[PDB]
RNA sequence: GAUUCACGCAGUGUUAACGUGCAAAUUACUUGUCAUAUUUGAGUAUAGGGGCGAAAGACUCAUCGAACUAUCUAGUAGCUGG
RNA sequence: UGAAACUGUCCUUAGUGCAGAUCUUGGUGGUAGUAGCAAAUACUAAGAAGAGGAAAAAAACAUCUUAGAACUGAAGAGGAGAAAGGUUCCUAAACAACAUUACUUGGAUUAGGGUGAAUCGAUCCUAAAUUACAGAUGGAAAUCCUUAAGAAAAGGAUUGAAAGGGAAUAAGAUUAAUAGUUCUUAAUCAAGAGAAAUGGUAACAUAUCAUGAACUUUAAAAUGGAGUGUGAAAAUCUACGGAAGAGUUCUCUUUUCUUCUUAACAAAAGUAAAUUCCACUGAAAUGAAUCAAUCAGAGAAGUGGAAUUUAUUGGCUUUGUAAGAAAUUCAAUGAAUUGUGGUAUUUUUGCAGUCUUCAUAAAAAUUAAAGGGAAUCUUUUGCUCGUACUAAUAACCGCAACAGGUCUCCAAGAAGCAAAAUCUUUAGUUAAAUAGAAUAACGCAGGUAAGGGAAGUCGGCAACAUAGCUCUGUAAGUUAGCAAGAAAGAGUAGCUCUGGUGAUUAUCGAAUCAGAACUUUAAAGGUUAGGGGAAUCCGACUGUUUAAUAAAAACAUAGCAUUCUGAUAAAUCUAAAAGGUUCAUUACAGAAUGUGAUUUCUGCCCAGUGCUCUG
RNA sequence: GGGAACGGGCUUGAUUGGAACGGCGGGGAAAGAAGACCCUGUUGAGCUUGACUCUAAUUUAUCAUGUGAUUUCACUCAUUUCGUUAAAUGUUAAAAAAACAUUAAAGAAACAGGCGAUUGAAAGAGAUAGACGGGGAGUUUGGCUGG
RNA sequence: CUGUUGCUUAUAGACGAUGGCAUCAGAAAUCGGUGUUGUAAGCUUUAGAGUUUCUUAAUCAAUACUCUCGGGUAUUGAAUG
RNA sequence: AAUAAAAUAUUACUUUGGAUAGUUUAGUUUCCUGGGCGAUGAAGAACGCAAUGAAUUGCGAUAAGUGAUAGGAACAAUAAAAUGUGAAUAUCCAAAAUUUGAAUGCUUGAAAGUAUACUAAGGUAUAUAUGAUAUUCAAUAUCCA
């Protein structure tokens, strides 16, 4: 039963102050800065997590590999491959639709 | 005698309106002339509450006819309204739910809301929840159409004033009685702070004119004048009846 | 351990120990005490020998 | 409290300057009235008002 | 509770030294100073104050470069 | 915006202690309450015929049926003391 | 006595004669060696230093070490911070004054010493709000405006958070005192320098890879609360196998106790829970599923995949770090070991759906991607400021070493429903406004009592009494929800047993329930722990109130009702103002009032005074 | 006993040894406080009101010269109130689909002396004059008197 | 002569005072009497419901039998020596 | 009836206190002369500098003082050094003059800071209003080709 103590200046329980309690060496127990958790991507259209991309904070995604940041795809890392087929059909068949209405059906 | 809290209001200090996570400001776009003399198109992208008002707001996004880009709106939702739906605002729109059109295009008959009391102010009339405005007549003399106001009173505008053709959504909203003084609490998260009203005459004379001596009572008559000045004007003003009616 | 002038920064300080005694300089870290003084740590490389430098300085 | 300005920090340090009383061989001037430093204080005795 | 009790949370400074006359009178709200009046430019004196005037005015300081031109 | 217990909080009773006190309003038991009309830190806004008040003329730095502070001012006294 | 100025007479001049003014200032008596130095369980023995326990017991003796006995009891009298304090921190000398005795002690005197950052914060961003040039207003000081008025600012100025957002550091050791700051070791981040890809049907995947300008969009930073289920880690508890040390040992005890550990950052042997998608096929005799739900022909269940989350890489074990550290022992610097589990509790941390709102629960700095097609590993540096200490029954605010007040983080065992009362462990302390003797009255705090039982008293004020859990049983009245834990009755201990509630194919594990003999001092009661009933009045209820004599029938409340207003309005602040508030608003709204839930009913009067009129 | 009508001191008597400890609560008309109940001041303050005298806000009439036929009309030209990226004003020529829309190939009409509506010589502010005006300001509320 | 002082003095007592003894002073245990509570610790009664474990020995087992009218306390404001 | 511990009375000496007497480098009033500040940065505030200084005094990174001119042998609490080849002392002089402050490149809370141009560091300039001149522009505002 090893009672721990703030290591930085911060002696409030914010979302910024998390903190884990690890053991170390002796039954000793230090204290560790956890992070935040943070959301990922959302399509936007219809407003679903994407799938493929980690959910990390913004700045980290700089760190990350520029492969594994985007879905190799039409609007990939924008929207889900629901959202990308509609858009596929809207384009194709309203151009069908008028390419036969109007200029001399 | 003190200031009266009535007096105490137009000062603005704790009676402030509470606007911090509210939308914005719902009114119609701009007129322009893609709005005058042809139709513009805006998609309803989604419907979300406004803190402070009954009636839903809906996020509608324009294309921007003059220059590449967006151009995004916030309208008031009509009943009826969904997301994905395609709104027309013109002078050639259509006669549907959720368009906006001048109020000189519209029949006898139609019910509209959202209307503009003069041409591109972008919303006056008809703007509560479950509200709304018909059209009485139309004079293509001086292009002027008549229309009623919820208040049953009749007024008298431009044809070319807008106007959203339906009635305003969150009907009904009214007629839920409040049960408990915590709900009433909660209704003014996004409102002035009017709330608690302690009666004039349970007061002391120096803060109000109806702070009463041995027995809880007025001791005047509570119909005044208009021309009353500000802190003695209380109770009915230029009332030109009182009591129950039969 | 040095004791300098407050409106100088490390880098200036770091040339300052590097010209006056001919010695190089890997790491300084400073304090400003109450009085006014700023207290500096300089550490030197460790080729060179700090003892050496102290006794010609005048310190032994 | 553990964090404080720069000028703020230079005047606290030379309040505990003027904390000091007269040197003795000051004392042994000839005509020295100035025995003891009257605008002397304690933390406990007296706050310094800043 | 009007008394004692009520001092246990004065812990939060009011009046902070002020830049140009130096004392503990700068109003951190108000953001001006009731001493010398701050960013104001004019320096505050009032006749009812004579006491204040005798305190800080010409001839309470160093008067470094006017005790030369006087005397020249 | 149910019933209770606990960390806390308040202040119903003893009209107990104390009453040149631990304290210019506190202590002990008892009682009530102990999360949504809740409790609370910091920042910020509102100032004297003004502000703020679930309203007691309550609160506005131990000062309130009109704060504190300086000037008019050695205010006036058919009244009291010398 | 005192050691350098002074006196008498006449005129002149006046700040010219004191017993009082609750007179002003200063000093001093009786009271008076009197009232007091009584909240916070508590000290004792030996030794050391010291002038400072002597003595006809002068019954007491500050500080330090050891031993005994103890208290805070882990929501602490523990270990750390924010504000406030400002050198109070450490050491040495020294004790005139101060800490209601004393002091060798001290937060007290004197003199030195002490606060080290690329990774922690300020600095950066904006929130409520705040302030400038030009403009508007004003006799005036000055006020208004914050992007509207401007030849000002691709777009909107300044400030505003050491609890909101935010690039990057951990372990061990070291100092009389600093340490995510120094030393060793091990990393991380930023700014530099040296016609343009494949694979998978698909969801999607590839040590940077695999070009991507203007312009536009999307996402992140970035968003309530409740309650239920569950993954993981830590703490506690426990099973198995030991190693090392300690305690007990005349009565036993294969016994009781302690240690058996591991960081940032990365790797990928082995292997999880939950959610969402993809391919095959097409469900009815409808299935699938949870504690609850919930889902399906715009497609279920089944099989096979993909993705994300799970306190750093990728969640857990494991690995590099890394045993060389550290811990426990042994010897006189050198040697020994450091398995595996659990169908248990708590905390933390995520996840999954459910409920709730006339409440829907921030923005910017900064980053990434997409649409588009314009154009053709090594090494260097990382500046300014804060960093000591208390954070409180002695460092803060209350005149003080004041029983008052002041925002947080970490949190063991027993027992119990319980973070309750009570006791103990790690840590801290034995002093915190002086003691000794005697054991009078009157007191303050805690108690008990024969017989009677409110006869006392304004008044059951104060005290007594009931009290946990299980089973039976429960009235009038009622807004049909309650009253209700109504009222009332029975049981409860110890020892020895029996049966029920599961997992895997006989073993393994959990406290929980029920039952039966026997025994006794006949069992909730050490602590904790509702007195009950029959009526009347007021307020409907939860709630608020005179800080410091009134907590209530007073205020508020939802409900009911009335009045005005089409927004250039109504109310209303300002001396004025392209001024200001409700108003980011628009009659289901704004403003001004009376009554106070629900049920029932609101009677007659327009003469008078108000208000109004289309007259 | 008398006395200011309830003495510790005065008069006449009863009676007295100097210093005091622990109690207690009769007295010292005990201490704390220039009575707060009552009255008198030609002393005040809060509050109320058709008390007297006034005042902010409100309101009404006249004045302050826009043009063409005191009132009635039509226009805009000051003025009122608004809207924008002052983004097509005026006159001629000519609801099936939550998807994209830009940096042009080889085009996209001209002119008005008005940015667009709105109000309009009316309203608002100023001066003078009447009304209203406890919202507010100043002040007053005689004397004698078996209190 | 008297007072202080001693018996941590009593028939007394807030403190003084008062009462007793002071070398045959006094105090102390121990011993016996006299009281209070209720049968101590150790081994035995298979006391003993029962379950284990040999196999019909043991073990564990509230409570209960003998030693036991036991053990413990007893002036401190008791009484002999 | 009785003693003087206490109580009271006078004098002398001592004590607590600081009246009285003597004294003044301090004030008050009147009068005379001036009434001489600042963007060439004032008054005011802060910080710092003496061999041993805490205040005060003087001064400003050239620090209880530098140069020049007069001045002639000191200073002192204790040491040192320098000194008629010039010690103290004095001045309408010269050089220098930290952070701020009307404060003025921008910001400023107790804020640490920071942009550009000129001559890595250092030093200057850059606020608002404003008069004159030069220069670059805007408006078919009036004409005019």
């Amino acid at each position: 039963a090893v009672r721990v103590t703030y290591v930085r200046k911060h002696s409030y329980n914010t979302k910024s102050n998390g903190i884990r309690i690890v053991k170390t060496a002796g039954g000793n127990m230090t204290v560790q800065h956890r992070q935040k958790i943070s959301n990922g991507v959302r399509c936007g259209d219809c407003g679903c997590v994407l799938a493929g991309i980690r959910h990390i904070r913004p700045h980290q995604y700089g760190w990350l590999g520029k492969s594994k940041r985007t879905v190799t795809r039409a609007y990939g890392g924008v929207k889900c491959h629901k959202c990308v087929q509609k858009k596929i059909l809207r384009a194709f068949l309203i151009n069908e639709h008028n390419l036969i209405k109007l200029a001399a059906a | 005698g003190r200031r009266t809290l009535s007096q105490r209001k137009g000062r603005g200090s704790i009676f402030k309106s509470r606007s911090h996570h509210k939308l914005g400001v719902a009114q119609h776009r701009a007129i322009d002339f893609f709005e005058r003399h042809s139709t513009v198109r805006g998609l309803v992208k989604s419907i979300e509450h406004d803190p402070g008002r009954g009636a839903p707001l809906a996020r509608v996004v324009f294309r921007n006819p003059r220059q590449y880009g967006l151009d995004k709106e916030l309208f008031i939702c009509a009943e009826g309204l969904y997301s994905g739906q395609y709104i027309y605002c013109g002078s050639k729109a259509s006669l549907h739910i959720g368009n906006v059109l001048p109020i000189g295009q519209c029949p006898e008959g139609t019910v509209v809301c959202n209307v503009e009391s003069k041409p591109g102010d972008r919303g006056i009339i008809a703007r509560a929840s479950g509200n709304y405005a018909t059209v009485i007549s139309h004079n293509a003399d001086n292009e002027t159409t008549r229309i009623r106001l919820p208040s049953g009173a009749k007024k008298t505008l431009k044809s070319n004033c807008r106007a959203m053709v339906g009635i305003i959504a969150g009907g009904g909203r009214t007629e839920k009685p409040i049960l408990k003084a915590g709900v009433a609490y909660r209704m003014y998260k996004a409102k002035r702070t009017t709330w608690p009203r302690v009666r004039g005459v349970a007061m002391n004379p120096v803060d109000h004119p109806h702070g009463g001596g041995n027995h809880q009572h007025v001791g005047h008559p509570t119909t005044l004048k208009r021309s009353s000045p500000p802190g003695q004007k209380a109770g009915k003003v230029a009332a030109r009846r009182t009591g129950l009616i039969r | 351990v040095f004791l300098c002038e407050q409106k100088a920064n490390k880098t200036m300080i770091k040339k300052a120990v590097e010209k006056r005694y001919g010695v190089k300089v890997i790491k300084v870290n400073t304090l400003v005490r109450l009085d006014g003084l700023k207290k500096a740590f300089v550490r030197l490389a460790p080729d060179v020998e700090a003892m050496e430098v102290a006794t010609k300085i005048g310190l032994f | 409290t553990g964090h404080k300005g720069f000028s703020y920090k230079l005047k606290l340090g030379k309040k505990i300057h003027q904390n000091r009383g007269v040197p003795q061989w000051f004392r042994m001037k000839t005509g020295n009235t100035i025995n003891y430093n009257f605008k002397r204080r304690h933390w406990n005795r007296r706050k310094m008002g800043m | 509770t009007k008394g004692t009790s009520c001092r246990g949370t004065r812990h939060n400074k009011t009046h902070i030294l002020c830049k140009r006359c130096g004392k503990r009178s700068w109003h951190l709200q108000k953001q001006r100073c009731a001493s010398c009046g701050y960013p104001d430019a004019k320096m505050r004196q009032y006749a009812w104050g004579y006491k204040a005037l005798r305190r800080r005015t010409q001839g309470t300081g160093r008067m470094r470069h006017l005790k030369i031109a006087l005397k020249r």
